[PDB]
């Protein structure tokens, strides 16, 4: 099996010759080919802290990776790396990673104060800020890398093996590891016999595992989308036993509602950046599912939690939904958001200094939707079910609005089971 | 009882100083079989870097004289074949002195009559039983397990006959021929192998003792015939030729003939003893000298291309001769000639098989040197048993066919005076066997040494190995060369024609312990062999009177 | 996928009729084939400590792994194995192993206390040095196994997944699993060489334990991996401190033959035990080899440099570099090995000793060179990877004679620094 060189949302040649090198929440760096060299100019959408430049390719850099504080260059044949610094205290510098015979280097990564360069057959070579080299370690081969600012995650895939996971850090003793090889089971493109006359075939060739867009979030938390185009986030990092996989955004569904129940495949998802509510995309109208020159304007898709019917909401009738049925989503999706928030705050503190307002007006959404299920078990006549949804609030307050519900649904038995599990918290309390 | 491993870590740490702590081993020279098994124990006690101290002795009268005369803190004697018969102990008193005692000798006893005593009741002789026979006379258990310690009227009188019943069991034992059941480059060999040293060198060494009984004895080493394969192939140096290497002593096989020493050389003097294997058809003389010349004569054998065509394209000869004899074998039927045999090389120097070179080793311990001559006698066969010895590295070439010069004259040396004897007609088969007195002829003085001997005997035996379906007993010779009629008289085996089914070891042992408790009228038996004893000029006819009545077949 | 018997550091038959059973640091067992039956030849390079002996093979063993103590047989079609103690003391033992429809035995090993067989279903059969079973265990199937006293480290290869290996230990209360089938970074392979191929579907020359407490192995991709750190999963990391195309490139002058390959025979601390084997063949045939030792290099070159810079010579300034690389894993490895097990030959001083000097020596050429391109940057990182404190002083009088007059002040807030955490 062939690899390729794999990059960070790059897209390919497609019928052009010029294509993009890299994309992200800083920026885009594209390259154009005028018939001997390549001319590559990185712009950014931050024109007044930064200058726009631009200079001339001698040697092909292909692998590019974009971080805060400079501009890294890598080329897969030769094995020349290249690192340029936006400001000009630090000085340009040249190296060129010595590759034996098929080896080729795959994907590379950028942090202010380590370099990691990556290979086709999984060697791990670490360099610093000045150049002094480390010790080398041999893993399994790195097909996909993302970063941001202090640590290394690494994606790992063979032929007589499948997906898998790596979480670590480079310390500054020793390397130690949160995650060693777990395995990641994110589904592969399934390539059929139609697929070698359409459109998009460059697409997969370029990238064989579909990987079009992977970064970490503003929070800390790690983050993937693959070709089966469902944003998957990793729940209990700091709990190698405990990690859980949350898939709480999906694209397939949200296209289908907002385009009035057509089946068009004009519109498509490019995930830019995520800050833990809505992830920034541009919407592309065409045949391509990959940008070309000029870019449109960034719009906004907040995240929804993908349970629905399709039977359902063409008998219930931009596609609505009711009240009731949306009662069940804002639950699911509240319960996830406020136990990862109360995790970093525990752990890593405030990182903006606002968290304490944005958590206190989520428990107040989280209790006050539970609510509605709560009014429409009681209209059932369904006693029963209404006891368990007592246990799922936290506030204080939200209790005492039960009873106000259960007294107006004629229930007697239902508002003294309300009042046992107040003074059962109480006892609790005061241990 | 003595496993092999033991006896060896045993006589290691009892004499390993840096001072006289000299152990000491015997051997007699009258035999090959009995050099070549201590050659190859000395060199590993080289690179086992131990003192040592090795002493021939000719006679069996000699032994008090280069022992019991000459000690001083030697406690570890080894010996090599001389008490399986008669008894050391009783040769020699050794008393008691400090169970777990403090000077033991080993034994390497070659021999099928064994004594008792040296086995059970073992205090100093520590002799080497192992799985050699385990079948040490199984019924001994109870015989003199009840001689050690030996109303009651009619109870001892039974007891007394039961002692009885025991004397008749070592009675008709202790009362059998003799011969080398197996040969002493079986045990040690195998025993270096419990340790386990590769070297070609002794692979080649231990096969040569086994090839020098092939003419004594048949079926010894045709239960070799295995152990000489697998140990060939399992020391595979190479499966390549590799050739051009001047070292590395490939090892090989090839066929090769009766008619020997031809690879050496001689195709002439092959007529001689083509004429031995016609000597063991029909004739001597008469039919072969006529019969000779269908095979022999069909190319005249040249003087510079014979150095490559009695070497080289004899295999066109060999070949042919492969395919003469396969229509002579449906036909004549004469198998003493095809033989499997085995051979080795140096890098370059020739071709030298194991068949011929056992026989320079005999003629070289032979050739190439009151009571006053016999000294002078005696350390003449020591001192010449010397120069043998040193045959075994590749410094010596220039000496290697001094022996083979002088072996194929030795045999024309032979053969001239045993076409005397046959044609003076003075074999006279009396009754039992058949007596010869060579009183006198030409050459007298090659008939001390008593090594020609066995094989005068060796082509008077064969003489008479026609049909002879009556009578298949051995003869008695005569000589004298020197004063007062010393007469080494001899005895020899009966053989067969490649039919051993009979018992038939030897009888005149029985006889020879007879003759000597008569009178000791100057009689003597101070040569080693039993075999070979003296006598009187007028006592040899009084012997054989003694001899035409007993009977003890 | 077809299940062939492995051995550790075998050698196939190819054109010949005899070949290599096993071979290690002890010796080496062979076998030659005659007319009806097998024969078993053991060899060894100390002939002064045991006593070379050789017996007859009826049964047709084809397996064999051999310790300190004794040589273990083993049959992979009837299941019959044989346990044979170099000592005459200790009687010899025989079990058929019970095997059932297209099960053979691929891999076996053996301990002083303990014995270990392998089959190609999974099937993990222990016993004792007397032949009394303890457990019946249903694991993956073993294809490669070495041992050093307690461990039992096995590779496992299912038919559809794959590639993976354990590491466990017999002590005296209960198995303990240290890696739970982790997987190996070996690379897979993509006439002598098709032969090969054939006997050695994964291509494992050989497999043995280093002499200071880390698993060794070696691929067909002709690296030597260093297991490090095996006691704490959190920082258990494979190291390839030895590549053997850079070395034979090296000493040669520059060029690079085919016909000369390295075969691994054990690591003692120093430098890897190789056999040189010249001709078309990859394995040895019967001449007797003498014993070479190759220092140990990392494989850290550029190809194109080298040649624009002309047995190859490297210079003074590119193997800073690899001296820097090579010293930091070895004193490392040292330092744990010593706090945690002691000493074992007692001489560990010295080297610990002199491999720092080295360390310190070595990164003093690269900080000499940061001075001369005028980066002062570059050289205050440098500066704090000097452990000792005597280095520290040095790289003062390196800063001076480069005129840095501000480079030599931030030498002193390391010194500073490091005196105030040393009372505390």
């Amino acid at each position: 099996f062939r690899y390729m060189p794999f990059s960070p949302a790059g897209t390919p040649f497609g019928f052009t010759d010029r294509r993009y090198l890299t994309m992200n929440e800083v920026g885009y760096v594209s390259t154009v080919k005028n018939s001997e060299q390549y001319s590559i100019t990185v712009s950014f959408f931050d024109v007044g802290r930064f200058r726009e430049y631009h200079f001339e390719d001698l040697f092909g850099y292909d692998l590019c990776f974009l971080n805060e504080k400079g501009t890294l260059f890598g080329q897969s044949k030769t094995g020349q790396i290249q690192y340029r610094p936006h400001d000009s205290i630090h000085s340009n510098w040249t190296k060129i990673i010595p590759l034996q015979a098929g080896e080729r280097i795959t994907s590379v990564a950028a942090t202010p104060v380590r370099v990691i360069v990556g290979t086709s057959l999984g060697y791990f070579r670490s360099f610093n800020q000045f150049g002094v080299p480390f010790a080398v370690e041999k893993t399994s081969p790195i097909v996909a890398l993302t970063a941001q600012n202090y640590r290394v995650f690494s994606v790992h895939y063979s032929q007589f093996h499948g997906l898998s996971y790596s979480l670590s850090e480079l310390g500054t003793s020793s390397k130690r590891y949160y995650k060693r090889e777990c395995p990641l089971p994110m589904s592969l493109p399934n390539i059929n016999s139609d697929m070698k006359k359409d459109a998009n075939l460059d697409y997969y060739n370029f990238n064989p595992m579909g990987i079009k867009s992977l970064f970490f979030s503003s929070y800390g938390d790690p983050c993937i989308f693959g070709s089966d185009n469902t944003l998957l986030l990793l729940s209990k990092w700091r709990s190698p036993e405990e990690s859980k996989w949350l898939p709480i955004l999906d694209s397939n569904m949200e296209i289908w509602k907002m385009s009035g129940g057509k089946e068009t495949t004009d519109i498509h998802v490019w995930p830019l950046a995520l800050a833990y509510d809505t992830l920034n995309c541009i919407l592309v109208k065409g045949k391509h599912i990959w940008p070309e020159f000029p870019l449109p304007l960034p719009s906004e898709m907040e995240i929804r939690m993908p349970v629905f019917v399709k039977s359902k909401l063409l008998e219930e009738n931009e596609i609505q939904i009711p009240v009731s049925m949306a009662a069940e989503e804002e639950y699911l999706r509240s319960k996830v958001l406020s136990e990862l928030l109360t995790d970093t705050l525990e752990n890593d503190g405030e990182m903006y200094g606002n968290e304490n307002e944005v958590l206190a007006a989520l428990n107040g959404a989280y209790d006050k939707a539970l609510l509605r299920l709560f009014a429409s078990a009681c209209s059932d006549q369904n006693v029963e079910k209404a006891l368990s949804l007592a246990h799922e609030l936290k506030q204080d307050r939200a209790l005492t609005a039960a009873v106000k519900i259960s007294e107006r649904a004629e229930l007697p038995s239902l508002v003294k089971k309300i009042n046992n599990i107040r003074e059962a918290r109480y006892e609790q309390q005061l241990k | 009882i003595s496993q092999f491993s033991e006896a060896y870590n045993k006589i290691l740490r009892n004499s390993s100083s840096h001072s006289s702590c000299q152990l000491v081993i015997f051997v007699s020279c009258l035999n090959i079989d009995a050099l070549c098994a201590t050659k190859m124990l000395s060199l590993l006690f080289k690179k086992q870097l131990v003192q040592s101290q090795i002493v021939p002795i000719f006679g069996y009268s000699e032994l008090r004289r280069h022992y019991s005369q000459l000690d001083d803190n030697i406690n570890s004697l080894l010996l090599v074949g001389f008490g399986g018969v008669i008894d050391l102990e009783a040769f020699l008193e050794i008393d008691p002195q400090e169970q777990s005692f403090r000077r033991d000798i080993y034994v390497l006893d070659a021999h099928r009559p064994w004594n008792l005593d040296n086995i059970f009741g073992s205090q100093i002789i520590q002799c080497f039983d192992d799985g050699t026979v385990d079948d040490t006379l199984g019924e001994q258990k109870e015989a003199y397990y009840k001689l050690l310690e030996l109303n009651d009227l009619s109870k001892r009188k039974q007891r007394k006959k039961q002692i009885h019943e025991y004397e008749g069991v070592l009675e008709e034992y202790y009362s059998q021929g003799t011969t080398v059941v197996n040969s002493i480059s079986a045990q040690i060999y195998s025993l270096l192998s419990a340790i386990g040293e590769t070297n070609l060198s002794n692979l080649w060494l231990n096969i040569l003792g086994t090839t020098s009984l092939d003419i004594a004895y048949a079926q010894v080493y045709n239960r070799l015939y295995p152990l000489l394969q697998d140990e060939v192939k399992r020391l595979t140096p190479s499966s390549r030729n590799s050739v051009k290497t001047p070292d590395t002593l490939t090892l090989n096989i090839q066929p090769d003939y009766y008619l020997f020493l031809l690879r050496h050389s001689s195709l002439y003097d092959s007529f001689y003893y083509s004429n031995y294997v016609n000597a063991k058809l029909s004739l001597w003389n008469e039919n072969g000298k006529k019969r000779l010349h269908k095979m022999f004569a069909r190319m005249g054998i040249p003087l510079s291309t014979a150095q490559e065509t009695w070497l080289y394209m004899d295999h066109s000869i060999k070949r042919e001769l492969g395919i003469i004899f396969d229509k002579n074998l449906d036909r004549y039927g004469l198998q003493d000639i095809i033989r499997d045999g085995f051979v080795r090389t140096l890098g370059y120097r020739g071709s030298i098989s194991a068949s011929e070179f056992v026989e320079a080793l005999t003629a070289l311990l032979e050739v190439g040197n009151s009571a006053q001559k016999l000294t002078n006698l005696r350390k003449r066969w020591v001192s010449n048993f010397w120069l043998s010895w040193d045959a075994l590295d590749d410094r010596k070439v220039e000496l290697l066919n001094r022996g083979i010069q002088l072996a194929q004259d030795l045999q024309r040396a032979i053969f001239n005076t045993g076409v005397a004897i046959l044609e003076k007609k003075l074999i006279k088969h009396l009754r039992i066997y058949r007596l010869c007195v060579l009183q006198d002829g030409p050459d007298l003085d090659l008939y001390r040494n008593p090594l020609t001997l066995l094989r005068l005997g060796n082509w008077l035996i064969e003489c008479c190995a026609e049909s002879e379906d009556k009578q298949l007993l051995p003869m008695v010779l005569a000589s004298i060369d020197e004063n007062t009629d010393t007469y080494l008289v001899a005895g020899l085996t009966p053989r067969y024609p490649r039919g051993t089914k009979k018992p038939i070891l030897n009888n005149f042992s029985m006889a020879f312990q007879q003759i000597t408790a008569e009178t000791d009228a100057k009689v003597r038996i101070d040569n080693f062999e039993s075999s070979i004893i003296e006598i009187r000029r007028e006592d040899l006819s009084p012997f054989l009177e003694k001899l035409t009545l007993s009977g003890l077949l």
